């Protein structure tokens, strides 16, 4: 609940609430009843939508990719990294360090491709999604043994029902996920610079378990993140500039803001 | 002893006396009061002019003829140029007030007729051209009354109000206007009609120039009649008193 | 078999939902927490901090540090204007890129009072007096000091403490306003005028600069989370 | 072991919740944690500054 | 996995259902309530208010204020009729457009007593006597005052108080009636007759008007919500 | 429960319950036992269907619109406004101000369009619906970035199961939703007049996430409102006239009612 | 925290309800609120009018 | 601590700040108040506009030159056309008020001069 205004009256004193000194790096805690006469107002507004948990706990698409039931591109791979979509990236970069659980949701949708093959009568498609932590083997092909998922987490989904969804705990060797890193991987102060140094999150693969039809089909998978139980530290200023790559903070210089006509104009 | 016909109302430096009147109608059961602290929004301290603004302002008279469709007044606009009420509502940004409307019409025992007096909240009116919305010079005429019509207004490419009377300009049935606070002036019984409307709105305060909270409608359901030899000029007078008027947000004078 | 019945809204993906899901990594030991300075628990702890306002966003001035400077010199007259802009904390170019503005864009409604701090950055020999003013809507903007004097104003006397505060109070008809441009919820105008003059001695600069900082008061609030119209992308970044 | 808490309702009713999984990382988001402390950022100085006092004396 | 079983009626959209749904805007602060005059908690608080009845809905009279006037003048005879209409509060054109009628259309069944108030709008020198009558069904409508005198009637003496009330009681075989036309639930007939005459002096108008107001009593009730056959549209409005 | 009739007998007194004065703007509270002899009746009828919550809490179609899986019209947009359908509009306009929660239900249905394309074998269609509050970016095209819904509420629905349904809280900067507004947007008393001034409700967009087939398909979405927890103030008379537009109260003059043959006729 | 209430039955049995969501805007409609007060509209006058009395005296 | 040079005066929606000022002069020892009942004469009820009339009105500035004899202002007339104070004094017959006059002139440490500010009651000329 926000503070309630206190009613004040006329004053003639040596107190100076308005006069301050901003060189001390301190924000003035002046209320409106210090520079004018006010009335008593009973405020009932709540700050319940400005909480970091409410500001960040909403699903967002961070990536989508395609694969086919025939031909060359038979499976899809994606090193996990949220810095490909602009919206969630810009929301998180408000802080230097964060710490949250994750809620993953996948929207898998198929489409029939144009072709001249006849007598097509497709059976329901089943998809497999597999997570490989850094260090494990990778699926060089579509029908390789790695898809046995003896230890690797994986989800089997048949087209036509509720989208698959899982919960991931805070996976980090450190005490918090670093949104920014000012340093290198090597002690020789050369090599990889920036936050790509701390991006050791694993890889996600996706395939069709059966081909379904005799004609071509392309399946697209969209990945959705949703932070839970969020903690955050050291707020930073917003990006302002437009992002360029997913591994670094590079930008093109942009003006402070948009302009107007004069210093006295009340119009954009 | 006393009678129910006689009644005096004192407000400011104004006293209204009547010797043949019906019971007073008090809004929706509510008496106009001031805005409380648990219901306010604007933080600064408001100014209450009291006697200078809460008094009886009389408007021009209109003539009741044998073929008069009816009249209406946008209450806030009607007094926007009278005394210190208009000045306070011209120098401030937000305002809040209730009203006390007294409508008077006197005639003899050989005259007949019946007038409906209704305070309509948020009487949004319609245009004669479906394409556009009506002008402010058509909707609100200050220092005067706005007349209804007996026939529908023609269409075209203008911004005229659909002043047909049996539709009340609001596109309803006129006989249902008795759902709002109302009073009948019957020449054989009544003489005047009093209505004490409180502040109705969906916000705690409002700008008083670009929004009209209520509207006074006077319609003669039964026409005026008499026999040759009696008085032919019969006027109708309207007196409005603001009640518990307060103002917030002092600024420069003007309405733009 | 407990007999059940499914209701409209099953097997649907509402992005703002709150349920429980099976964990992919069961019985996983999470790294212990450590104490990090500067823990944030609300977005209004950030908007309540000052930040410099680019008032002189005119022409090429946006591509320098001149956007943040408000020029004030010795004038052979009196009562002329220094600056002016509308009370639109999230839509006007003066305010849409500051910390307050940035946070406001992610929401639809706002409420509360505003702080505008002004710092005078001349020499210790310069003296002046200024008249900061806020005018609620209903008329135009004031065009002289005789029209701005009638609103909520402060007379800033320049000396020693080189920083004054103009608090813009909440004077609205509604509880909330809109972050986007809407006449039904217009805010008002903020202007600054010369009270007397800037007076200097010889061998001192007769041209000084002022700086502005904006922040929110204790009563400030926001509602309706939405997407910001600033960030955008054409293809997935790499 | 049901947990009964209060609902988010207007100003001027309860709900029930049960945990089904043994991993605390599967619970619902912590939506109602209205705790703020802006003093780390707005006033981080060593010496206290009384509002109605000259900042420099 | 708790073993369940789905029953007929799952994943169906019944428009009059009552369930719980996930909120799209979670933890949203709703604007506080304020006190507004005239809070409605039942539709029978509206139907219990008078409204003028258009009895003279004959010809072009519906396009004027003459529909609401009932003409009564001096008659060189006695016992003639003034008006008549059936007790069909939602189907007859006399009643289907009044507040009571309008509210009744949204329902299928009605019950209770009815109030008909009559106001005399002549001069203070006119005197009269009238005989308001209600006849339950079973015979025709009465065609003279000797047939209307035998039902539920009131003799209205005109003077001072210019307003009489005829209460139509509930005389039915069922608890409820139908709002639509149905012989099995016929209501009866309401008529008005001259008791003596309207008498006036010289220099006074021998032609006066009466007005009618209809409302419902405390026992009135409605059932079976349905759509009103009045409003209609060809395409979505813009 | 309605009141119970009291039994009365014959009277001869100076009391006058029938005689009243209607010029006082007061409805006579006369019961039938005042003008006749009655019997004692035990009434058991209830006024439980005349409540505003029961009168208004029923789902109603307020709009429907179409989009396609190919071609030009690839997505659908609709500024939220209930004044397009006559039925719910006329029900709400009974009062001047209302205040309610909302229950949204969507009926999305697809149809195959006539065409000469062969070997059509469609996969299940998934739809996305997205709400943009006033101020946010808009989807200029179908595959734009705005569909990432980082903060904007949205619903993913696969054809074949229960219709999507959500709950919306009372969203208003004021204390009540105004059904009528007698005023303008500008202080200059010109510009937009009427209730369009207070219509700042956002926009709803709808699209196909996948194309499904190689042939054409048109999907229609129907929107259903259902007020809950209703409060209402200041009852008004019913419309009577026929509506013309969605933004104003314009009408064509109509007669008070329908006619009959004479003032004595007992037939329509 | 179940709420047991009475069902709508004829004249001349209970039901149970639980709230599953923390937003009060998700609950079922308030169907049983049979409270009426027609005095704001039917009789809004300043002076009381006894039924068996001359309205004008 | 605080100093005697700094002083803020709040009236209505107006705040005056000064960082180099002498002690305030309060009339003849009396603070302006309202008219009491044992001292009134007019029988009707008066109207007090309060915030709308009791606030700081600034006038035009005058230039101090090296050869300026001086200036004067008739206090009641000076504000007869400003805000609601002028309007209330234009629609009424009798009025009563005290005043708070703040005169401001700033210059550097290399300027010199001295101005006398005096509130003269009933200065018949
Ligand atoms: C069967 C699929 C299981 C998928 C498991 C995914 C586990 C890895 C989750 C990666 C989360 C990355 C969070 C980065 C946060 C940051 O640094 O900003
Ligand atoms: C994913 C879809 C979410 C949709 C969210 C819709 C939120 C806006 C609801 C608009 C309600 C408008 C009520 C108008 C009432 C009135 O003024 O009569």
């Amino acid at each position: 609940r926000v503070a309630d205004t206190v009613g004040t009256g006329p004053t003639n004193s040596e107190a100076i609430p308005a006069l301050t000194a901003a060189e001390t790096g301190h924000t003035s805690q002046v209320v409106p009843g210090d520079t004018m006469q006010t009335r008593h107002v009973k405020n009932y507004h709540s700050r319940s939508e400005s909480t970091i948990e409410n500001f960040l706990c909403r699903s967002a698409c961070v990536y989508f990719t395609e694969y086919e039931n025939s031909g060359a591109k038979r499976y899809a791979e994606w090193v996990l990294t949220p810095r490909q979509a602009a919206q969630l990236r810009r929301k998180l970069e408000f802080f230097t360090y964060v710490r949250f659980d994750l809620e993953l949701t996948f929207v898998i949708t198929s489409t029939q491709q144009p072709s001249t093959t006849q007598n097509q009568d497709a059976q329901i498609l089943t998809h497999q999604i597999m997570y490989v932590p850094p260090g494990g083997p990778v699926p060089d092909k579509v029908d390789s043994y790695v898809w046995q998922t003896s230890t690797n987490p994986s989800v089997f989904w048949t087209e036509g029902n509720a989208p698959p969804r899982m919960s991931i705990p805070f996976l980090s060797i450190g005490n918090a996920y670093s949104n920014f890193y000012d340093g290198w991987s090597e002690f020789s102060r050369n090599g990889v610079y920036g936050i790509n140094t701390l991006n050791n999150m694993g890889t996600l693969y996706a395939r069709h378990v059966n081909a379904g039809s005799t004609g071509p089909i392309k399946s697209t998978i969209r990945i959705y993140f949703k932070p839970k139980h969020v903690k955050a530290w050291i707020p930073r200023p917003p990006r302002l500039c437009q992002y360029e790559k997913a591994k670094n903070v590079n930008f093109q210089p942009s003006g402070v803001t948009t302009t107007r006509q004069s210093i006295t104009t009340m119009t954009n | 002893g006393y009678s129910d016909r006689a009644r005096s109302i004192t407000l400011g430096n104004s006293t209204i006396t009547t010797q043949e009147c019906a019971n007073v109608v008090v809004g929706y059961g509510v008496w106009p009061d001031y805005l409380k602290d648990s219901e306010a929004t604007a933080e600064d301290q408001p100014t209450q002019p009291d006697v200078a603004t809460c008094r009886f302002y009389t408007l021009d008279s209109v003539q009741w003829q044998k073929t008069s469709p009816g009249w209406w007044w946008k209450l806030p606009d009607a007094l926007s140029n009278l005394g210190l009420f208009g000045q306070n509502m011209q120098y401030h940004y937000l305002g809040r007030t209730g009203y006390t409307v007294h409508v008077q019409c006197n005639a003899s025992k050989f005259h007949q007729g019946c007038l409906l007096v209704v305070c309509v909240p948020e009487a949004e009116m319609g245009c004669a051209t479906l394409d556009n919305t009506p002008s402010s010079a058509e909707l609100l005429g200050g220092d005067s009354a706005k007349e209804f019509a007996d026939k529908p207004v023609a269409s075209g490419s203008n911004k005229l109000v659909q002043r047909v009377v049996y539709n009340a300009g609001m596109g309803v049935g006129v006989g249902n206007l008795t759902i709002f606070p109302h009073q009948w002036i019957n020449l054989r019984t009544n003489n005047s009609a009093t209505i004490v409307m409180p502040y109705t709105n969906s916000v705690p305060m409002d700008n008083m120039f670009r929004h009209n909270n209520v509207t006074l409608m006077v319609i003669p359901f039964v026409p005026l009649d008499y026999c040759p030899g009696s008085t032919t000029y019969v006027p109708i007078t309207v007196t409005i008193a603001p009640m518990c008027a307060e103002y917030n947000g002092l600024r420069l004078a003007g309405h733009q | 078999g407990l007999p059940t019945m499914n209701t409209p809204g099953s097997c649907q993906f509402l992005t703002s939902d709150d349920f429980q899901s099976p964990s992919a990594m069961p019985q996983y030991d999470v790294t212990p927490e450590m104490r990090i300075p500067g823990e944030v628990k609300n977005l209004m702890e950030i908007a309540e901090v000052d930040s410099v306002v680019p008032v002189q966003n005119v022409g090429e001035k946006v591509n320098s540090m001149e956007a943040y400077q408000i020029p004030v010199r010795s004038n052979e007259g009196s009562g002329t204007q220094v600056f002016g802009f509308p009370l639109q904390p999230g839509y006007s170019s003066v305010f849409s890129r500051t910390l307050l503005g940035e946070i406001l864009n992610y929401y639809t409604h706002w409420s509360g009072s505003i702080k505008l701090t002004f710092m005078f950055c001349g020499s210790a020999m310069a003296t002046g007096k200024f008249l900061l003013a806020y005018s609620p809507p209903g008329a135009g903007a004031p065009t002289k000091r005789v029209d701005a004097m009638l609103g909520t104003h402060v007379v800033w006397d320049v000396g020693l403490q080189s920083s004054c505060v103009l608090c813009i109070p909440w004077i609205s008809q509604t509880h909330y306003r809109y972050v986007t441009s809407d006449e039904y919820t217009a805010g008002g105008f903020i202007t600054c005028w010369y009270q007397t003059n800037i007076v200097v001695p010889a061998d001192a600069q007769s041209s000084c600069y002022i700086m502005c900082f904006v922040s929110a008061c204790n009563d400030f609030s926001v509602r309706l989370l939405k997407d910001t119209p600033f960030i955008s992308q054409q293809n997935f970044f790499q | 072991g049901a947990q009964v808490s209060t609902q988010k309702t207007g100003a001027h009713i309860h709900y029930t919740n049960i945990n089904y999984y043994k991993d605390a990382a599967s619970n619902s988001a912590n939506r109602q944690d209205f705790t703020q402390d802006p003093g780390k950022f707005t006033e981080p100085v060593k010496d206290i500054m009384i509002k109605s006092l000259p900042a420099l004396n």
